[PDB]
C-alpha cells in the first residue's frame, strides 16, 4: 500500500526483500511530507542556489551550428557544484535523510561522481558516509576514491560479482537491509524501488524548469526536441520533466552504443536490452538469455548502470520519448568538436547527447530546429581517457 | 502433491521439529552438490532448500555470495539445476524440496513457465527473496496453479496486516526470519519470536520454520520450544563446504557429522 | 603620453622596448574606447552570465565556523566555466582584441591554467591562440597542456632560463614585438606594463561588486574583511576593487611563504622582495641581491608569478590594503579542512587566501568578525599533489 | 669624455662608417671574452658594445639568449663584467664602449650608482633595452651627470613626435632599428630608412648607427650609403662564438675574418 504509484505502467515496483519494505514506505511518507513542506522546499532551494551554484547556464552554440538552421543550447550541469548534475539529488536526499532522522549514508558508485556527490552533500549536511564501489572500478577511479575520502567517506571496495556497480548495488541494499534504522540508502539514479524513481526526477526537475524558462526568454517559444544522455536515467529524467505536458517538445534519450550495437558490447538495454526484475524494480536490462545481469559497456565510465530508470522505459512504450544510441566513437567526435568549438570540455557521458543533436544538425543541415542538450557534466575528468586513445590513432 | 503438509503431520505425531539445511544446488560442481545433498538427506535432513545460482544475490552475505560464485565457476545454470532437481526427486520421493530463488530467474522467461517447470521436476515451493508481499501476486498465482507452495518471509516485526497476509498469502510453510540483514551463520537473532509464532498459528499460516543465523543444535531446540515447526540452516551447511573444497570426502563427513547434530536437537 | 595614469604610486609603468608602445597605447586607447561603448559591455555581460555563469554564488561556511564568533563566506570563483576566475578576465581581452581587429592571441602561463583559459576564450571567440609555457611547467602540467590543444590553441614550449613562468613572459613579449600588428598578448595576470594592470582588474571587479551586493543581501553590511591570494595579484584586486573607498572593509592579500619565509623558499615578493624592474613594470620581485630575477616557490603552482601587480604595491605601502604569507603546510591544512567540512575542494592557490582567514578566526575565536574568502579556482587539480605529500606521511 | 664625437669626426675626415660589433661579456668565460673583445678591435672594431648578462632578455632572440646563458654557466656577474670593462679600457684608451643593459640591472642598486660605475671604469654609453624615452627621464639624467651618452632606440616607423625625442634625448650615437621584432642575425630589414636618418639628421640627434639582422659586408655599405654614420652586428658575431666553442683558436680567427670584412665595407 503507497502513497504514489509505485510504477509507470507495468514498469517500476518494489521488488524488495520483505524486510526493506518498512524503510521503502517510511522514505515514500517522509518525501510526501517535505514536498508540501514550505520550510523543507526553502531549505533545498537555498543549498542549491548558494552552494551549488544553481540556476545554470543555458549556452548557445553558435560557432558548432553555423551555416546550418540548427539553433543549439546546451543547458551547464557541467557548472554545477561537483561538475555535474548529480549535486541537485543528492542535496534532496540528505535533507529527506535528516528529515527522518537518519544520521548516516549509504551510497553506491560506478565511476565515482555519485560516491563524490553523496560524499560532499554528506560533509555539507553532517551525515556519516559510507560508499560502495566494485573493486574493479575502485582501481580505475582512484581520483574519485581520494576525493571521497578527503570529503570524510569511507569507501569499501566490493569484490562479489563482477566488481563493478551492479555489484557495489547489490552490496549497498544488502546492508541497508540490516542498517535502514540509522542510515538512509542515498540510490544514485532514477531507478530502484519506488520511490527512488520519483524522488530522484523530482529533486532534479529545476535542470527542465530552469531550461525552460530560459528558453523561453532567449526564443520566445520551447524547444522542438531536449536531449539527454540516458546511464540510469537521472539527468534526462531531470531535463524531460517539465516539458512532459508539452506535447510539441521531443525528447529524446541517448544510451551508449559502445561499439556498436550490433557487437553487443554497448549499454542500451532500453532499447535493446529484455525486460527483467532486478535492483528492486522491473525494466529493461542487460542479461544473458537465462536471466543473469550482465554489465553496460560504454567508452563513458558513467553510462555503467546496466538497466534504465522506469519512467524512461514507460514514456518510451507510449511513444512520448524517444530513445536511440551513439556509438564511442561518436561520443568521442562530439567530445573534441565541443571542445575545439565552445571552449567547453563535456563529460563523456554527457557527449553522447551531444553527439546525436550534431547527427540531427548535420543529417539535415537545412531543417529549422532548436534543440537543447543537457550537458549533464564536465569533461576534465575523461583527458586521459581521450589522449590515450587519440595516442592509439596518433 | 501434499508433501509439506505430510511432513508436518509426521513430524508432530512424533512430536518432532523439522531440520531444514539449504545449499546452492551446483556448489562446488554438479556431481558434488549431488553427492552433498544426498548426504545431507541420509544424514537426518526433513526437507531440502536449494538455492539456483544468480549473479546478484542481494539477501545474501558473503558465504552464500560464495556458494553462488563457486557454482558459476563450474559454470552451473539454471536448466542445469533443474536436471539435477529431477535427479534428486527421482531419488527421493517424499521429502519436500523448496528452491531459493531471486525474481529474475523466475519472470526471466514467463513466470508461469518457471512454475509449471518447478511442478514438472517436483519440486514443493518457491521463495522468492526479493518479491515482497506487496508484489507477489503473479507469483502466488502461479505457484498455486502448478501446485508449488509460495514461501514468504515473516520480519521479526512484522504488523499485524503483515501477518495476516503472509499467512493468508503463503503456503508449506512460513519463512520466519530471525534478524534483519542478510544470510550469515555468525549473527544470531536476538528478537523473541514467540509472539509471532502464535499470531501466525491464529491465523492459521503455514507452519514456521526459522532461518537465519541458525547455526548450532540449541538453535533448532529452542526454535521448537518457541512453538516453530522447525528452523532451515544454510550459511552453516554451505561453510562446510566452502572450509572442506580440498577434500570431498572430508567434506561429506563433516557435513553429515553437522547434520546429524542438527537433526537430533529436533526430536522430543 | 597616455589617456590613463600608468602607475600606483611609485610602482607599474611601461618598461617595455621602444618598439612596444604603439601596442600599449593602442590597447590603452582600444580599453579606454570599450569600456564607455554600452555595446562592448552588453557583450561582455553576456559571455559572462550565459557563457561564464556569472554571477558566481557566495557560500556561508557555518561548520568551519562552529563555536567561534567567525562568520566566514567563501566567494565561489571556483563554479565559474574553468574552473577559476581567470575565465573572467580572458573573455574581456579577447573582446578587446576582436574591437582592435586582431586575429591572434599570445599568452603565457605557469600552471597552465591561464593557457586553458586564453584557450576557451579564443575557441568561443573565433581567434587563433599560441601558449608559451615553460618547459619545466610543460613537463608537470601535461593534462592542462592536453586541454589547451583540445581547445584548438598552439603550446609552445619555452627552454630558456629557468624554462618556468617568467621565461615564458618573455617569450610573449619576444614574439609580440614582431607581431603586434596581427596578435594581442593577453597577458594572464594583473601586472605587466600599463594599461594591463588596470585592465585586468576592471576585468575582475564584478568578483567585489557581486560581493558586495550578495553578503549586503545575506548580513545587511559590508564585511570585516576580504581576504584574497596574491600569485601575480589579479583575483586578489578583482574581489578588492569595489571595497577600496569603504574604508571600513579590511583588504587582505595572501602570498605563499612556501617552506617558510626564513628559508628563502617562497613567493612573497610584495612583502619580502625588493623593487626592481622587469616584465615591463616597476614592481616589487624576486630577484638576487645582483638583480637577476629568480623565480617564486609554492606548493602551489599557480602562485609561481615572480612578482606582484603594482596596485597591490601601492595599496600596500599607502597602507590600505594588509599582506601576509601562509606556507605550504597551512595551505594543505586548510585544503584538508574545506573539503571534510564543506565538500568543497579548493585550488591550493585559494587556500592560501583560507588559511589565513582560519588563523583570523582561531587565533581569536571571541572576536566577532564577518570575513569573505574569494576561493579563486577549484582544487580537483590538486589532489595529486596533496595525495603524494600525505602519502609521504600517512 | 668626447669618445663617440671623436670617432664620428675622424670618421668623416675619411668618409667612412663606423662598424660596431657587439657580444655579451664574459661569452663562453670571462678570459677568452677579453681575448674576443681585443680579436674584435685588432681586426678593424670601431666601438664596440657589450652586453651584461641578464636572466631575462626580453628583447633578445635565442642567438643572444643563448650567449647570456653561456656567460651565466661561467658564473659570469655584473661585477666581473665591470672588472672587465676596466681592463678592456686601460688597455684601449680612445675606442667608443656603449654597454647593452636590461633596466633592472642599472636601477637595482641605485640608477645613479649604475652610471657613476659606468664613468669610473671608462664606458661611454648605455643603452636600456627596455626602457623606452617615455621611461628615460631619470635614466638619460643619471646619464649625464655621469658623462655617459643614454642612446635610444629609433623604430623604424617612428613618428615625428619620437623622432623629436629620441633626437633631444640621446647622445653619442641614436640606435637605428631596422625591423621589429627581437635580435637575430637572420631576418634582415625590408624598410627604406633614408627618411628616418634624415629627420633624424634634421632634428641634430645624434649619428645613427644601424642594427637588428647586420649580418653581411654589403648591409655595412648599404647602411653608409643610406645616410647613417655606421652599423652595429651582434647576433653575426655570436654565432661566431657558438659555432666554435671547441676550438678557442679558430673562433679568433673567424672573428677576426668576420670583423675584417663587415669593416672593409665601410670604407670610402
Ligand atoms: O543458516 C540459516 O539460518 C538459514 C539462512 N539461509 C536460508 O534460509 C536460505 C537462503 C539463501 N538465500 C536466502 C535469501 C532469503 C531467505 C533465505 C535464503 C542463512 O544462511 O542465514
Ligand atoms: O646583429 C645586429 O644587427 C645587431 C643586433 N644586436 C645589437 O645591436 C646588440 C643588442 C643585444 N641585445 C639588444 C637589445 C636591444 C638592442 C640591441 C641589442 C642584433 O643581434 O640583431
Ligand atoms: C552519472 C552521470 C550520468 C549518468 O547517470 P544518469 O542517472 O543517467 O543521469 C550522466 N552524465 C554525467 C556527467 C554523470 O555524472
Ligand atoms: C592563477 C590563479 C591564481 C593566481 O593568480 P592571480 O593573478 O594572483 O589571481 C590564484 N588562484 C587560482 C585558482 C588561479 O588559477
Ligand atoms: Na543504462
Ligand atoms: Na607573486
Amino acid at each position: 500500500t503507497t502513497l504514489l504509484n509505485p510504477y509507470f505502467g507495468e514498469f517500476g515496483g518494489m521488488y524488495v526483500p520483505q524486510i526493506l519494505m518498512p524503510a521503502l514506505n517510511q522514505l515514500e511518507e517522509a518525501f510526501v511530507s517535505a514536498q508540501k513542506d514550505p520550510e523543507f522546499q526553502a531549505q533545498f532551494a537555498d543549498l542549491l542556489k548558494n552552494y551549488a551554484g544553481r540556476p545554470t547556464a543555458l549556452t548557445k552554440c553558435q560557432n558548432i551550428t553555423a551555416g546550418t538552421r540548427t539553433t543549439l543550447y546546451l543547458k551547464r550541469e557541467d557548472l554545477l557544484h561537483g561538475g555535474a548534475h548529480k549535486t541537485n539529488q543528492v542535496l534532496g536526499q540528505a535533507l529527506l535523510a535528516k528529515r527522518m532522522g537518519k544520521s548516516e549514508i549509504i551510497a553506491e558508485t560506478g565511476a565515482g561522481q555519485h560516491g563524490v556527490a553523496s560524499a560532499l552533500a554528506s560533509a555539507l549536511l553532517g551525515l556519516k558516509c559510507r560508499i560502495y564501489m566494485g573493486a574493479k572500478d575502485v582501481e580505475r577511479q582512484s581520483p574519485n576514491v581520494f576525493r571521497m575520502r578527503l570529503m570524510g567517506a569511507e569507501v569499501i571496495p566490493v569484490h562479489s560479482g563482477s566488481a563493478t556497480l551492479k555489484d557495489a548495488c547489490n552490496e549497498a541494499l544488502r546492508d541497508w537491509s540490516g542498517s535502514y534504522e540509522t542510515a538512509h540508502y542515498m540510490l544514485g539514479t532514477a531507478a530502484g524501488p519506488h520511490p527512488y524513481p520519483t524522488i530522484v526526477r523530482e529533486f532534479q526537475r529545476m535542470i527542465g524548469e530552469e531550461t525552460k524558462a530560459q528558453i523561453l526568454d532567449k526564443e520566445g517559444r520551447l524547444p522542438d526536441a531536449v536531449i539527454a544522455c540516458v546511464g540510469g536515467g537521472s539527468n534526462a529524467i531531470g531535463m524531460f520533466a517539465d516539458f512532459i505536458n508539452d506535447t510539441s517538445v521531443g525528447l529524446i534519450g541517448v544510451e551508449p552504443g559502445g561499439h556498436g550495437i550490433e557487437t553487443g558490447e554497448h549499454g542500451a538495454p532500453l532499447k535493446h536490452g529484455r525486460v527483467g526484475i532486478y535492483f528492486g524494480m522491473k525494466a529493461p536490462m542487460m542479461q544473458t538469455a537465462d536471466g543473469q545481469i550482465e554489465e553496460s559497456y560504454s567508452i563513458s565510465a558513467g553510462l555503467d548502470f546496466p538497466s534504465v530508470g522506469p519512467q524512461h522505459a514507460y514514456l518510451n512504450s507510449i511513444g512520448r520519448a524517444d530513445y536511440v544510441s551513439i556509438t564511442d566513437d561518436e561520443a568521442l567526435e562530439a567530445f573534441k568538436t565541443l571542445c575545439r568549438h565552445e571552449g567547453i570540455i563535456p563529460a563523456l557521458e554527457s557527449s553522447h547527447a551531444l553527439a546525436h543533436a550534431l547527427k540531427m544538425m548535420r543529417e539535415q543541415p537545412e531543417k529549422e530546429q532548436l534543440l537543447v542538450v543537457n550537458l549533464s557534466g564536465r569533461g576534465d575528468k575523461d583527458i586521459f581517457t581521450v589522449h590515450d586513445i587519440l595516442k592509439a590513432r596518433g | 502433491m501434499e508433501r509439506y503438509e505430510n511432513l508436518f503431520a509426521q513430524l508432530n505425531d512424533r512430536r518432532e521439529g523439522a531440520f531444514v539445511p539449504f545449499v546452492t544446488l551446483g556448489d562446488p560442481g554438479i556431481e558434488q552438490s549431488l553427492k552433498i545433498i544426498d548426504t545431507l538427506i541420509d544424514a537426518g535432513a526433513d526437507a531440502l532448500e536449494l538455492g539456483v545460482p544468480f549473479s546478484d544475490p542481494l539477501a545474501d552475505g558473503p558465504t552464500i555470495q560464495n556458494a553462488n560464485l563457486r557454482a558459476f565457476a563450474a559454470g552451473v545454470t539454471p536448466a542445469q539445476c533443474f536436471e539435477m532437481l529431477a535427479l534428486i526427486r527421482e531419488k527421493h520421493p517424499t521429502i519436500p524440496i523448496g528452491l531459493l530463488m531471486y525474481a529474475n530467474l523466475v519472470f526471466n522467461n514467463g513466470i508461469d513457465a518457471f512454475y509449471a517447470r518447478c511442478e514438472q521436476v517436483g519440486v514443493d515451493s518457491v521463495l522468492v527473496a526479493d518479491v515482497p508481499v506487496e508484489e507477489s501476486a503473479p507469483f502466488r498465482q502461479a505457484a498455486l496453479r502448478h501446485n508449488i507452495a509460495p514461501i514468504f518471509i515473516c520480519p521479526p516485526n512484522a504488523d499485524d496486516d503483515l501477518l495476516r497476509q503472509v499467512a493468508s498469502y503463503g503456503r508449506g510453510y512460513t519463512y520466519l526470519l530471525s534478524r534483519s540483514g542478510v544470510t550469515g551463520a555468525e549473527n544470531r537473532g536476538a528478537l523473541p519470536l514467540h509472539h509471532l509464532i502464535e499470531k501466525l498459528k491464529e491465523y492459521h499460516a503455514a507452519p514456521a520454520l526459522q532461518g537465519f543465523g541458525i547455526s548450532s543444535p540449541e538453535q533448532v531446540s529452542a526454535a521448537v520450544r518457541a512453538g516453530a515447526a522447525g528452523a532451515i540452516s544454510g550459511s552453516a551447511i554451505v561453510k562446510i563446504i566452502e572450509k572442506n573444497l580440498a577434500s570431498p570426502k572430508q567434506m561429506l563427513a563433516e557435513l553429515r557429522s553437522f547434520v546429524s547434530a542438527m537433526k537430533a536437537a529436533s526430536r522430543a
